[PDB]
Order: structure tokens, then C-alpha cells, then sequence
């Protein structure tokens, strides 16, 4: 029953809240085939990630008429990007779930950061 | 036969759909070994002219000891014979059987609604005036000739010559009720006599509705002999369908649950397909069912078993 | 539907436009001096009922089944029947108890018998429930007489006929054209404005809803599994658990047959052995960078619910 | 999507007739001398469609199976009674026996080409 924060990626502005529910990193090796020398360590690292009940910040809608995840030990996710799939039910529709999935920049090379 | 072929199809067509109403009368509380008007009145004639009939005499004699003896006395004589318990027969459970939409009975005892209690259906009776207002369920068990319930007095029933007399001005919300039940409504007739007091009422109050503009209500006669085919004639034009008990089977006089047994079985077992045995008939009874599924693009094959009950 | 209440016990405001009358009644719950007198007796009442039946507290903030039914006691049921019943609820659970034991005869009698005597019913509740197992009571005696006709012969080899045929007969009768989809609806308006929760009792297949919900967390769970996952919150593992409770202590302590049918049985077959080949997984589960016991309720589930070769695929797997 | 022919063992008549639905055959495996190849095999069956021969069905009121289809024989079947009522009313009858096997013969099921 722990909480994630999210927040603007440019600045400390509070995306909204949630409470984590599933985080799934299956990161493992991909193709062998298609791609003697320095070996370098192939990885096809995949975190994804669910939120319960998240509530988005009363400021942040007034003002939107990158993002980062701080999940509380205390993880982070400097890049997450929001998989907007949205279905519907007959039961009308109440749980608003929210998936992202953890981004991996070129330069710095690392999804999350767990420290203690 | 044809005639009570098509009698029994109409029947069970309006008992499906939630459109039958039963016409209980007094022979389905005398199966239940239920104290007959005829007793109360030897009883009552007994007391007036010391030792011991007719539509007129029935409603006469307890109106004579009513003045003559008072109140008080009618009452007890009435309790003394009334109060007694029976045990609901099973043509109370095959009238309930049917899923009637209203029960109309003129008995005072509390049999119907008894078995109405056992069948689980909350049937909301109505015996007296104030009942009709409040009644919060939609299934009305009519009581048109009162009910015990409140007491064991007199006037809570209609048996006497006055209380006929005075039956529409004294139960006019009953009776409109009844009437708009009976237009309203299949009515089937079982345990009254054919010549009847209250069937007789019904009858003259159809003559003045117009013509071809309601139902005609069934009547289950269960009397010992075959009914005579001129009072068939003679009833069959006055607004009545009869059932005979007696022609579909032949039993002894003395024992009549096995007549309204035998009525209530073909009433129950009879089915749509139970008559269809042309194979003209069948693909008639196919198309009946099926045709109205012609307007879909596809059903559902296991959706099917919906459409052939 | 004002609120939603979950199994875990948390109520959420879900759609209460209005004030909202459990939020307040929970702190009330957590200076309750100055309600009146009645108002305090009846949270009194409010409150017992609310934490006997799991309702704790709001979103924002085990099982016990009492039954002999459950418990196989079926020596202390066999007293209790014996005893003469003071009233009618202690005669419903004791036609239950005749049900349990077989006797499923005397069981449709007493059961006709409280119906009969249930006219003066304050609530009416339990001559709806008598209603319900009255049919479902029958229900066993036609399955019974039609196995005992047909396997009943290859299995016993003899004809047992433990129902006499007049009262074969006497049931039909009464149950002829018993559709117990209307009986919630051809019931007083009163009781049916007050006791909605038990219109799901009615209809023929009323494990429906349990079962889809059951499927879409087994769906869940399977994903979990699947995917390698790991769920923070209530797991669905747990709200199946809890509602597999929820199920049994609502239809066992309520004395109602239809918790010894076949899709009783099954429901509560596949709600365990979801809870255990979920435990197994989570066993063995490899460690990445970056437990379930049963007890005894859960043995007893176990041994009802599930048959032999149940058990064996259970273990199988 | 054979028939299968349910008999008495001594009399040999015809209990009934069926079509077989299901079969699970599951043989595998405490329990320096000569190997005696110890198994515990287990032949299970699953019917559809039973009915039950009039004559033997009013003579009521060990078994063999004969299982058609290449030819299959099953000695000594017991069938199982396990009888579960379902609150949805009901739909056909369905039968499940199980292979026995005598100590003297050690024969559960023949296979006929
Ligand atoms: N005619 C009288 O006034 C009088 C006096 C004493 C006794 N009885 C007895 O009662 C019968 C007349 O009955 P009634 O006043 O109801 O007129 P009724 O016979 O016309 O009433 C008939 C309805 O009641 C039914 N009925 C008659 N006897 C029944 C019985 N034993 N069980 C169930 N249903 C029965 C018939 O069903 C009939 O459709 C007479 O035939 C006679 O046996 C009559």
C-alpha cells in the first residue's frame, strides 16, 4: 500500500497521486540472432507499472485547459510515459487505473533508481 | 372435441401471458369439506320455523331470522358454522398453479387465500370497501361477497336478501374493481352453478356492455350429469364458454373433486404443441414461433430454446 | 449504489452526490453524547451490524463460519432437530439441519409448515428464505428420484425409493409452474423496497455474478503469474479469498440449501485452487533486481467442495 | 465419437448403451530382489447419453464395456455414483466408470483391431 508521486519532469509541479497496485520489470535478453568482438551486453530492460486510484492535482487541470514517478525505501523514474489505452464497460464506469511504462534516455542509460 | 379443444387453448394462451383471472365459487370450498350455504340455511329455517331450495329462498330465510331473531343471533348461528378450519384441497393448488393474475371469489372463507400464502404469490386481498384503496401489491385476491377477516359478524358478508339488495351501493369500489378485472381480464368459472345468483348478476351486467367488445369468460361446470345441450345454447349466447366435467369423463355423482381434477389436469398438461398433430399444424406452430426472428440478422442458436419455451 | 463497499471492509463514495451520511457516520463512530436517546440506541444497533458483518471504516483509512452445518456436526444438528423449536426462525435453520442430513421429506414439511405459519411475519424475511429452500428443497428430491431411477440402479444395484410416492405426488403438485424468478417480485412491496439485497436469491442461477467476478480475478491472477508481476495493494488473490468468505458465511449461516449445489460446489472449487496454485506460484517465485497456508476452514472447503479427482488435479499441478 | 455397450458381467445382458465422452488412462508409479515391473495403473471413463435397457431397467426395478469405434474391451468396470444436483434444473445423464482389474487375470483393458 504504497504511494507514487508524479510530477512534471521540467520543474517540481505535482502531476497527480496514486498508490501503487503492479510494477512489473520483465527485462530480460532479446533476439541472439539479429544482432569476436568487445562483448557489450545486450538488454531489452522493460518496467511497467500501475496505479489504483490516482487523483490528478486540482492546479495541474486548471492549468493544462516528460513526467517522473516517485515510488514510496524509495524508487524513481526519471522518464515514464503514460500508455493512454482506455476502455469501457457496461457497468457503468469506479477505479481509475494508471499505466506507465519507465523510459530509458541514450546518455544516462538507466529506467529506475531504487535507493534505501 | 373442437369446442373445449379450443375452450382449454384459450385458457392456457391467457394464463401464460399473465391475463387469467379465476372465478373461484363455493363448490372448490366445499371440496374442502367447507360448511355449504345450503347447511346454514336448513339450520337457520330449522330455528325460525322450528324443524326444516331456491335462489330466493337462499337469500330469504337468513333474512327472515335476521329481523326475527336479531343481530346477535344471526351472527353466532353463522360463527357456530363458519369458524371451523379446513384444509385447502388440491384444486386450490391447481387454480394457483396457473398463475392467475386475480383471484375473484365469492366464498368467505379463507382457503384461496390460504393457498394463495402456500404458492408464494402475495396476492393482496380485498374483502371490504378500505381494502381497495390500500392494496400495495398488483395481484388482487377479490373477495365480492366479503370475508370474515375483521370479524365473525353478518355484515362483513353478503348472504342475506338486503345485503344483495344493497351490494352495489354498499360495495361500489369492490364492484367496479370486479368489473374492470372481468373486462379487463380471462375469467374462468369454477365451482358455481349454472344457475346462479352471482353468475346470473355477472351475465345481465355483460348484456349491457357492447357487443363483441369484451371477453367471453369461461365456466367450468363439474355438476354430476352432462349439461343439456339447450342450456349449453342458452349460456353460450349469454357470454359463457362451458368446460363440462362430466362429458370428459365419467365419474360417479356422489364425489366431484375427481371432475375438477380432471378439468384442472387438462388445464395444466394442455400445451401449444399438445393439440398439433396435423404436420400442416406443426410448420404452422414453427412459423408462429419463428417468425417475428426474421427481422434479426442472426440468433443465437443456444438462444433458440427461448423461442420453443 | 450511493456507495460501494468492498470486500475488504472500506466503504468509497462512489456515487453520493449529496451529503454524505457514512463518511460522517464513520468519525461519528471513531463525542456521540449529543445524539438523542433513541438516535444513540439506534448506532448502537448500526454499529453492531456494521462490525459483525466487516463493515470497518472508509477508503480513505479471517472468517468465522458459526454453523453446524458447515462443521459436520451432524450429532449436535440431530439434537437440535429432536428439541421442540420455540419459534420459527429456530424451526428454519432446524429444517436446514433436516435438509443436511438427508431427510429431505421431513425437511419440504417443516419447511411448507413454517411458510404456512409465516403469515404473521413482522419482516417477512424468512418466509422468503422458506420459499427458497422449499424450492430448492425440491429441487434435490427430483435430481434424487431421477438418479435413483438411473444410476441408482447401476450404483446400489437395487431401487431405494427413499421418497414415498404420494409425497412425490403431493411436491409436484404444489410445485407445478413454480417459476422462483417471480417469487422476489410477486412479494408485498414493502419487503421488496426493504430486502433488495436478497433479490439475488431468486433467480435460478444466482452464483452468476460470483462466478463472473471470480473468472475475471482468476483472469487477473493468471496475468500476474504470467507476466511475472508483483501486486502492492490487495492482491486479487486476496479479494477472492475474502469473497469465497463472504459467499460461505452469507449462505451457510443463513441456513439456505443452495449452498449444497453443484454450482456451489464448483464456485467454491475453483476459488480455492486459484488461492493454492497462486500460493505455489509466489513459492516458487525466482528473485529479481530491484505466504499462503490453509487452515482449517480452508481444509474444510477442501474435502466438501472438491472431488477426488479435483483433489488430485490440485496436486497434480 | 464411438458408442459404448454397458453389460451384466454373468448374464451378459446389455445394461444400456451410451456415447463414451471422456477416457484419462494414467499408469505411473516405499512400495537387490528380481524387478516385478510394480505399477499402479488406472483406467477412467466418462459416458454420454445413457440410457438404460427397458428389460434390464423393469428386471431392477460385475459388468463389462465394450467401447467401439478401433475395438476396445473393459473387464470388470465399476461404475462410479457420484450424483451432484444442479440448482439449474437437470441435459443428459452422464455415467463415469472405472477400470477393474481381477489379481488372477491382471488384464484391465483389451484393445481389439
Ligand atoms: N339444493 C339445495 O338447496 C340443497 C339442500 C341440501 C343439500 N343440497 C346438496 O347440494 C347440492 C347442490 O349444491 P349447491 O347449493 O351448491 O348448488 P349447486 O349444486 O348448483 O352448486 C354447484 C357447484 O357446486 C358444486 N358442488 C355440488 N356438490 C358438490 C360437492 N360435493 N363437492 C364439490 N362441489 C359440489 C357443483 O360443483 C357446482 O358446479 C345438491 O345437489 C345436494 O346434493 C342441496
Amino acid at each position: 500500500t504504497a504511494d507514487v508521486y508524479f510530477k512534471r519532469k521540467s520543474d517540481g509541479k505535482l502531476v497527480f497521486t496514486a498508490e501503487a497496485q503492479t510494477a512489473s520489470f520483465s527485462q530480460a535478453i532479446s533476439e541472439e540472432k539479429l544482432r569476436k568482438p568487445l562483448y557489450i551486453l545486450k538488454s531489452e530492460k522493460e518496467i511497467n507499472l500501475t496505479v489504483k486510484n490516482a487523483f490528478f492535482d486540482l492546479e495541474w487541470l486548471a492549468m493544462t485547459q516528460r513526467y517522473e514517478v516517485e515510488y514510496r525505501i524509495y524508487i524513481q523514474f526519471p522518464n515514464v510515459s503514460p500508455s493512454g489505452e482506455f476502455e469501457m464497460s457496461l457497468e457503468n464506469g469506479l477505479a481509475p487505473e494508471i499505466k506507465f511504462e519507465a523510459l530509458a534516455d541514450t546518455d544516462t542509460d538507466e529506467m529506475a533508481v531504487v535507493i534505501e | 372435441d373442437n369446442n373445449v379443444v379450443e375452450c382449454i387453448k384459450e385458457i392456457t394462451e391467457s394464463s401464460r401471458n399473465g391475463k387469467l383471472v379465476f372465478f373461484v365459487g363455493a363448490g372448490v370450498s366445499t371440496l374442502s369439506d367447507y360448511p355449504q350455504w345450503w347447511r346454514l340455511v336448513d339450520k337457520y329455517h330449522e330455528e325460525l320455523y322450528g324443524s326444516p331450495y331456491s335462489s330466493d329462498e337462499y337469500l330469504r330465510i337468513p333474512q327472515i331470522f335476521y329481523n326475527v331473531k336479531g343481530e346477535m343471533a344471526f351472527d353466532g348461528i353463522l360463527k357456530d358454522f363458519f369458524q371451523v378450519d379446513k384444509p385447502t384441497n388440491p384444486i386450490h393448488d391447481k387454480i394457483l398453479a396457473m398463475n392467475p393474475a386475480h383471484v375473484i371469489t365469492t366464498n368467505y372463507d379463507n382457503l384461496i387465500d390460504t393457498a394463495c400464502w402456500k404458492r408464494g404469490k402475495y396476492f393482496s386481498v380485498i374483502s371490504a370497501e378500505e381494502d381497495v384503496a390500500n392494496a400495495t401489491s398488483s395481484r388482487y385476491l377479490l373477495k365480492v361477497a366479503g370475508d370474515f377477516r375483521k370479524g365473525f359478524k353478518g355484515e362483513n358478508v353478503v348472504l342475506k336478501e338486503d345485503d344483495y339488495l344493497n351490494y352495489d351501493q354498499n360495495y361500489p369500489l369492490i364492484s367496479n374493481l370486479m368489473k374492470t378485472i372481468i373486462a379487463t381480464h380471462t375469467i374462468v368459472f369454477i365451482g358455481y352453478g349454472l344457475g346462479d345468483y352471482n353468475i346470473n348478476m355477472l351475465l345481465n351486467w355483460v348484456r349491457k356492455l357492447q357487443k363483441d367488445s369484451f371477453h367471453k369468460p369461461f365456466f367450468i361446470r363439474t355438476d354430476p350429469s352432462p349439461i343439456e345441450n339447450e342450456t349449453l345454447i342458452y349460456y353460450e349466447n349469454k357470454g359463457l364458454r362451458i368446460i363440462d366435467a362430466a362429458s370428459l369423463i365419467d365419474s360417479n355423482e356422489y364425489d366431484y373433486l375427481e371432475r375438477y381434477s380432471a378439468v384442472m389436469d387438462l388445464l395444466i398438461e394442455s400445451q401449444e404443441n399438445k393439440f398439433i398433430t396435423k404436420d400442416d399444424e406443426v410448420i404452422d406452430y414453427i412459423y408462429g414461433k419463428i417468425s417475428p426472428l426474421f427481422a434479426l440478422q442472426y440468433i443465437r442458436k443456444i438462444d433458440l430454446k427461448h423461442v420453443f419455451e | 449504489y450511493d456507495y460501494h463497499f468492498e470486500v475488504n471492509g472500506t466503504v468509497v463514495r462512489h456515487k453520493n452526490k449529496g451529503f454524505g451520511y457514512m463518511e460522517r457516520f464513520f468519525e461519528l463512530k471513531e463525542e456521540r453524547s449529543k445524539l438523542s436517546k433513541k438516535q444513540y440506541e439506534r448506532f448502537n444497533a448500526l454499529f453492531n451490524f456494521f462490525e459483525k458483518n466487516g463493515v470497518i471504516c472508509m477508503a480513505k483509512d479471517s472468517i468465522e463460519i458459526n454453523s453446524l452445518a458447515y462443521h459436520g456436526k451432524y450429532d449436535v444438528m440431530k439434537k437440535f432437530i429432536e428439541e421442540q423449536s420455540v419459534s420459527i426462525e429456530d424451526d428454519y435453520k432446524k429444517a436446514f439441519f433436516l435438509a443436511c442430513l438427508g431427510r429431505w421429506e421431513e425437511s419440504y414439511d417443516l419447511y411448507s409448515n413454517i411458510i404456512l405459519n409465516s403469515i404473521d411475519e413482522s419482516n417477512g424475511c424468512v418466509y422468503y428464505l422458506s420459499q427458497i429452500n422449499r424450492y430448492r428443497i425440491y429441487q434435490s428430491i427430483t435430481q434424487a428420484v431421477t438418479q435413483f431411477n438411473g444410476l441408482g440402479l447401476l450404483t446400489f444395484g437395487r431401487h431405494y425409493k427413499p421418497f414415498t410416492d404420494e409425497f412425490l405426488a403431493r411436491i409436484e403438485r404444489e410445485m407445478t409452474n413454480f417459476n422462483i424468478d417471480d417469487l422476489f417480485n410477486g412479494m408485498p412491496f414493502e419487503f421488496q423496497k426493504k430486502y433488495k439485497i436478497l433479490e439475488f436469491l431468486s433467480d435460478n442461477q444466482f452464483l452468476y455474478d460470483d462466478t463472473v467476478k471470480l473468472f475475471e480475478l482468476t483472469n487477473k491472477v493468471r496475468s500476474e503469474m504470467s507476466e511475472g508481476s508483483y501486486s502492492f495493494g490487495m492482491s486479487s488473490d486476496i479479494v477472492v479469498l475474502l469473497r469465497l468468505y463472504d459467499n460461505l458465511r452469507f449462505l451457510y449461516e443463513n441456513c439456505l440449501w443452495s449452498v449444497s449445489f453443484h454450482e456451489f460446489h464448483q464456485y467454491i472449487r475453483n476459488s480455492m485452487s486459484l488461492l493454492i496454485e497462486k500460493a505455489e506460484y509466489e513459492r516458487t517465485r525466482d528473485i529479481d533486481e530491484l505466504g499462503f497456508f490453509m487452515e482449517y476452514y480452508d481444509f474444510v472447503n477442501i474435502s466438501r467442495h472438491f472431488k477426488i479427482d479435483d483433489i488430485k488435479n490440485l496436486e497434480r499441478s
